[PDB]
């Protein structure tokens, strides 16, 4: 037997959401990663309902959405992860109502590990060299330059990976145009499990560790 | 006979490959049926790392590749597929 | 740092083995949708409430000698 | 004779390893100067670590014959 | 083939005069110019005049 | 004396040539710090305090000379070893190390690592020794090559990071004095670095203050060189700091001294182009005098005012973009005949921005800038200025596009015709760029006669070795499409006059150019030049040259593709005996083309040959497939096939099972894969029941040398195997059984290259009862037999999924054996790195002890 499969009715579940001038003007627009399917919605204020232009099947795992919109742009990039390490920084094209991937970067093998990158995506709106980092000691920074045509260059992954420091959260703090500050909640793990009594479950909470990516250094320093 | 690599972050850096180890996968090491493209770390193009072949390890003539039987099984996302070893290290004849 | 994490060896600890085991478990589930969104209808929790318990969980999970 | 030397009626196809074995017969070599510009090809210049390990390429290479031509060395000032 | 040959000649003779003919106008419009240019006759110097 | 020093003592035109590519032995260069390994230099037993630093240098020689983990333990031992080791020592050693010219480029970026370890190690320290740094890193930073200078820039940045920015200002401010511009242009390139890593807005007010004075033209002018050298330096980091850098850079736009106004001028392009294209309000505080003193300065002032506006214009917007450009026209068109170079080449870029603005529309272009661009450029005047050859024509390319193809295809075939072969080759390069850029629509029935006329008097009056009139024909006729057939005999003439020269580079050149448009033209539908082009082909077969005789082959090549059989003048039963020794040449060229000539002549019709002829030219192909230039064995495989499907599968199955014996493992591995052509040249039941019956033969290799086809059989069959995959496993089975050590790594491989092939086509069956045997294969101390089986099983899991291969090796993960579970293990870990998140839903239920929580009771839920 043979059988091929149909969607018959797309999903429905808004997992993500990102807002911001993802069209290039000022008006605003919802991406919602529900899954699978990847959607963009225009919240249009003569009609009051929210018009759902493209719902593309992404085949993959969405771990995070965070967009961006660089120093003095029109549309906003969108970065994605998926199962594997392949980031997805897309940006927008309405000639045809179609997405378009920007720049598609291989980070680290396929499956939502705990040491695989590809789960929390924290840009920084004032500045660049966003993070892509994984639950445990597992996180790039990529730095987005503009060319003379405004291109989104990725550079090279400045890795800021830990040691056995489980993670939190990451978001990156806008900065005063100084070296961009990033905050992660990070929990070293790895001091706690080595003791035989077990007292080890106190005294070890999370903290946050800010580490700023300084182009100057061209590393991603604590 | 079994060679080491780099497996550092890999960069935005394309491979090469020299006039006679241009075919085979960086990896793989086959001939048969070029899936993807190779890439670099960042201590893998840096002055006189300029355009090298990722196999023979000197003259650049093409873009390194890998092998589609190691490319589906996930080989390519390892670190800095250059091949270097204690031998084939940094100060090598 | 990212030699080999995820797996031990010819003499791992069966408990060893089974913290690797649940702390590469819960990452499919912090991480996955499906295993996310069908764990938030039997505890009847948010998503962001069964997240911060799994993450909290991956402190010392399957009982530790701490 | 000064420490840095010219010499003249370079080829213009060679690498830098026949240039270090040539210039490794008489001692060693601490710079070498490579002509990359159309006017001033065919002429390069070179300088020793030692004086008398100068002097002595700068007499040992004076008159060289190689690739069916002749050498001419020049003593800069 | 000895009547093509011949034609294929021919055709080749008609093709080099026409080539000198045109080389002989470019030659003449040329002259015609150098009565008279052209940008302001040896603009060179004018705008040098020194430095 | 240093590097930096000794390259200013060189004059321009030259490059330093680097050095090619327990501890090991010493060296003669490294004589300077040698004497702890090769004398009794007792550091410890009697010398000065802190003396072993010095024996660090030694150690730094490790670093340099010695392995790469004893060269890094150095820098890892010195990192926690620096603020106990004396930050003047430390500095006086540090730096006239890499300050010597031997420094080599691994060496620079090592001595660059080790520096910037210092600093950070020393950070109040490294103050001191600004002095030292600035006076070594600047020369660096100002080097030729451009990693010399990104190594000099790194240095100075984290010796500005290493101390404070009032340390770097009060050290780059005094150095001011330095008359000498060679000097002073190093002071800025140095504050600029400094001011690039340390903060722009960090040193602007300090940079502001110090420079906004009136001392003299010295300090005026190194704040625009400063300005323009952190805006160059930074590069698009220059859009917050544009006003902020812009408020204190117009103070020169109005300047008294020339210089400064240059300077300011210069900053302000720099500036421009940094913060190009979008973000021009900052330049709004300027645009009003760079528009108005375009037409007011003199000499150097208009210079660097055309300067400015070549780089405002395409960031300007579109209402003020018109305005400002007929500000600049009265002083740009004017002046468009430049005395000297520094003035046209200014020009020329200006004119190329603005026609790259969308201001200016194609109208204004052909009105104002059209007929002076024909006057004072469009001419034979820049025959021989190599720079002005490829600026006008970079220009002229650019323009064509918005003016128009046909407005320069009917005004530049004058240029190319004309006698001076100088100025005729920079203007078949011009209309070749113009025709690939815009293509064939705006192509005039007299312009394209006229491009005609002048393309074949450049071809004939080729009385110098120019290839752009080569490459320009091909572009002109394929430009000519359709309209090449009426063209026919003009072309046809020019390519007999071209090819019966008897000239070497004259018949290369015809010969390429034939190749080139030998598909636009004998592809016309004529059936009358294909034996006048046949008769002169074949005819020059034995060229000594061989360029000429790879080209005679890709013309020939051409000529078959476009003409066939018989319709080609030379006879296929006369060319493949004149090409059969021709393919037997090791030249690379020849060899490439003559293999892709073979290939073709069984293109369309194939017959044309004998069966031994064609038997013959596969045996000795044979030998090629494997050569060292990978075109030559891509077109032997390219070939084989089509040799394959036209003599039969039967003979070249049955004379490639016969080459099998012969030609010893050397080369013989080939021979197999091409079989597996066989297979990819035709149906698989081609192959496979032929080489069935190679199998029943007892001898060891020879179902040895059968397994090992097989194996490149289904590593290049793709995936066709899926379509006959249950009819080989017996043959791979009883390969797999305990018969010797070397047919087990065939079998191994075999299955791990169909796996891969067959990966999810439906043909898991047959992968479970070949995995059934390799499973117990897997207890092998063979060194060079384990990874046979190691690739199987990593095969396996990518195309078998864990679900299997994991709940085969559950059983002994914890098994009593050292040496069983040191491969249990192993193999886990080759399972568990592929598809991580996969095998999760794919473990057992572990029972929960007394002492933990092991079972993991989050997923038992009922929902």
């Amino acid at each position: 037997m043979f059988l091929y499969n149909l969607t018959l009715q797309r999903a429905t579940g808004i997992s993500f959401a990102i807002h911001g001038n993802f069209s290039g003007t000022k008006q605003q627009e919802i991406v919602v990663s529900r899954g699978k399917i990847l959607e963009l919605l225009r919240p249009d204020p003569n009609t009051g309902k929210v018009h759902t232009l493209l719902t593309v099947e992404v085949f993959g795992v969405i771990r995070s959405l965070m967009a961006f919109r660089l120093t003095g742009g029109t549309k906003d990039y969108i970065v994605v992860g998926s199962d594997s390490g392949r980031i997805v920084i897309l940006e927008y094209q309405p000639s045809k109502n179609m997405f378009e991937k920007i720049h598609q970067e291989t980070f680290g093998k396929s499956g939502c590990r705990r040491i695989v990158p590809g789960q929390f995506l924290a840009v920084d709106p004032k500045g660049r060299a966003v993070m892509i980092s994984a639950i445990e000691k597992q996180k790039l920074v990529y730095i987005l330059n503009r060319d003379a045509a405004a291109r989104l260059t990725i550079s090279s992954p400045l890795e800021a990976h830990k040691a056995n420091t489980l993670v939190y959260h990451v978001v990156g703090v806008d900065v005063g145009f100084e070296n961009p500050m990033f905050a992660c909640l990070e929990m070293d793990y790895e001091e706690a499990d080595n003791d035989p009594t077990g007292e080890a479950a106190a005294n070890t909470q999370q903290t946050l560790t800010f580490y700023e990516l300084d182009l100057g250094l061209n590393h991603v320093v604590r | 006979p079994d060679l080491i690599f780099c497996r550092k972050q890999a960069g935005v850096a394309i491979g090469r490959l020299c006039e006679k180890c241009d075919g085979k996968c960086v990896i793989c090491d086959s001939y048969v049926r070029p899936c993807t493209l190779v890439r670099i770390c960042d201590e893998c193009n840096y002055g006189s790392y300029q355009g090298r072949c990722v196999i023979c390890g000197g003259p650049g003539v093409s873009d390194a590749y890998y092998c589609k039987e190691c490319t589906i099984q996930e080989k390519d996302r390892d670190g800095c597929p250059k091949i270097v070893n204690l031998g084939s290290s940094k100060t090598d004849l | 740092q990212s030699k080999y994490i995820g797996t031990g060896h010819a003499d791992t600890t069966k408990w060893e083995w089974l913290v690797n085991q649940h702390r590469d478990s819960y990452c499919s589930y912090m991480g996955h949708f499906d295993l996310l969104n069908y764990f938030a209808i039997a505890e009847n929790e948010s998503k962001a409430r069964v997240r911060f318990n799994l993450m909290e969980k991956m402190l010392q999970p399957c009982g530790p000698p701490a | 004779v000064n420490r840095i030397l010219y010499i003249r009626n370079l080829p213009y196809k060679i690498t830098a390893e026949e240039m270090y074995d040539i210039f490794g017969k008489y001692g060693p070599i601490r710079q070498i100067r490579v002509g990359n510009t159309p006017e001033t090809r065919g002429t390069a210049y070179v300088v020793y670590e030692d004086i008398f390990d100068a002097k002595n390429a700068c007499d040992h290479l004076s008159g060289f014959n190689v690739c069916n031509r002749y050498l001419v060395v020049l003593y800069y000032n | 083939k000895d009547a093509g040959n011949f034609d294929q000649n021919k055709l080749e003779e008609e093709m080099r005069k026409r080539k000198e003919r045109v080389e002989k106008w470019r030659e003449e419009q040329r002259k015609k110019a150098m009565e008279n240019i052209g940008e302001l006759k040896k603009e060179i110097e004018e705008m040098k005049q020194g430095k | 004396l240093s590097d930096e020093e000794l390259d200013a003592m060189f004059p321009e035109g030259y490059k330093v040539l680097p050095p090619p590519a327990n501890l090991p032995f010493l060296k003669p260069d490294d004589i300077q710090y040698f004497d702890k390994l090769l004398v009794d230099v007792d550091e410890s037993t009697l010398s000065p305090e802190e003396q072993k630093e010095r024996k660090i240098m030694k150690l730094l020689l490790k670093i340099k000379n010695g392995t790469p983990p004893m060269r890094k333990a150095a820098l890892r031992q010195i990192t926690d070893k620096a603020r106990e080791f004396g930050a003047g020592p430390l500095f006086n050693q540090i730096l006239p190390l890499l300050m010597s010219p031997t420094l080599e480029d691994q060496e620079r970026h090592l001595l660059v690592k080790v520096i910037d370890r210092i600093l950070y190690k020393l950070d109040d320290l490294v103050r001191p020794y600004v002095h030292k740094i600035l006076v070594v890193i600047e020369p660096l930073l100002i080097d030729e090559d451009y990693y010399a200078r990104v190594e000099g820039r790194e240095i100075i940045s984290n010796l500005a990071k290493a101390a404070g920015l009032a340390t770097m200002i009060s050290t780059m401010r005094p150095d001011i004095d330095n008359m000498d511009e060679y000097v002073r242009n190093t002071t800025a390139r140095a504050f600029a670095v400094v001011a690039s890593a340390l903060g722009i807005p960090s040193l602007l007010p300090f940079l502001k203050a110090v420079c906004k004075s009136k001392k003299s033209w010295q300090a005026r002018h190194t704040g625009i060189k400063i300005v323009q050298q952190i805006a160059i330096l930074m590069g698009c980091a220059i859009l917050p700091h544009l006003r902020s850098l812009v408020e204190i850079i117009e103070h020169g736009l109005v300047d008294e001294q020339q210089k400064v106004r240059t300077i300011s001028a210069l900053a302000i392009a720099a500036l421009a182009e940094a913060a190009t294209p979008y973000g021009i309000e900052s330049f709004d505080s300027v645009l009003k005098p760079l528009w108005k003193g375009i037409r007011q300065h003199r000499g150097k002032g208009l210079a660097a005012f055309l300067k400015a506006i070549g780089y405002l214009i395409p960031l300007m917007d579109a209402e003020y973009a018109n305005y400002y450009t007929r500000e600049v026209m009265l002083i740009l068109i004017r002046e468009f005949q430049s005395p000297d170079e520094e003035m046209k080449k200014i020009v020329l870029k200006v004119v190329k921005q603005c026609c790259g603005t969308d201001g200016v529309e194609a109208n204004y272009i052909k009105t104002e800038i059209l007929p002076p661009f024909f006057k004072h450029f469009w001419q034979h005047r820049m025959a021989l200025d190599r720079r002005n050859y490829r600026q006008l024509v970079d220009t002229t390319v650019e323009l064509a596009n918005k003016v128009g193809a046909a407005e320069i295809i009917s005004r530049i075939v004058d240029d190319l015709k004309d006698e001076a072969e100088q100025y005729r080759k920079m203007v078949m390069e011009t209309i070749e760029k113009i025709m690939g850029n815009l293509g064939a629509a705006d192509i005039d029935h007299k312009l394209e006669e006229q491009l005609i006329d002048g393309i074949l008097y450049a071809f004939q009056e080729q009385t110098t070795e120019d290839s752009v009139m080569l490459n320009g024909f091909g572009t002109v006729v394929n430009a000519l499409g359709k309209r090449v057939k009426p063209y026919l005999p003009q072309i046809c003439g020019t390519v007999l006059w071209r090819l019966n020269n008897k000239s070497a580079k004259v018949r290369q050149q015809a010969a390429d150019l034939i190749s080139r448009t030998a598909v636009v033209m004998k592809t016309c539908q004529e059936e009358k030049l294909m034996g006048h082009l046949g008769v002169v082909l074949y005819e020059y077969l034995g060229e000594e040259y061989p360029e000429v005789l790879g080209s005679i082959l890709g013309a020939l090549k051409a000529i078959v593709n476009v003409i066939g059989m018989h319709k080609m003048t030379p006879p296929i039963k006369d060319l493949l005996p004149r090409l059969t020794p021709i393919l037997k040449n090791r030249h690379e060229k020849v060899q490439e083309n003559c293999i892709d000539l073979v290939g073709r002549i069984a293109d369309r019709g194939a017959e044309y040959v004998s069966a031994r002829e064609w038997m013959r030219i596969c045996f000795e192909l044979l030998e090629l497939l494997k050569a060292h230039k990978k075109a030559i064995r891509r077109a032997t495989v390219n070939t084989f096939g089509y040799i394959a499907k036209a003599i039969g599968p039967h003979d070249v199955l049955a004379t490639l099972l016969n080459n099998l014996k012969v030609q010893e493992r050397q080369n013989r591995v080939c021979t197999t894969v091409a079989i597996a052509i066989v297979a990819e040249t035709c149906s698989p039941f081609t192959v496979l029941p032929a080489l069935m019956n190679e199998y029943r033969v007892p001898e060891l290799n020879v179902q040895n040398g059968v397994l090992k086809s097989l194996s490149f059989l289904f590593e290049y069959i793709g995936e066709m195997g899926k379509d006959y995959i249950y009819a080989v496993t017996p043959l791979l089975e009883d390969a797999l059984m305990d018969r010797d050590l070397v047919h087990r790594q065939t079998a191994s491989a075999v299955v791990q290259h169909m796996s891969l092939g067959v990966y999810g086509f439906g043909c898991e069956d047959s992968l479970n009862h070949l995995l059934n045997y390799v499973w117990p294969n897997v207890f092998e101390t063979s060194p060079h037999v384990i990874q046979a089986v190691m690739g199987a099983l990593e095969g396996l899991r990518v195309a078998i999924g864990p679900c299997r291969m994991l709940q085969y090796c559950l059983q002994g993960l914890f098994h009593p054996a050292r040496k069983v579970r040191d491969v249990y293990w192993k193999i886990y870990n080759s399972i568990y790195i592929g598809s991580q998140d996969a095998l999760i839903a794919h473990y057992p239920r572990i029972y929960n002890d007394d002492k933990n929580t092991y079972i993991r009771y989050e997923l038992d839920y009922i929902l």
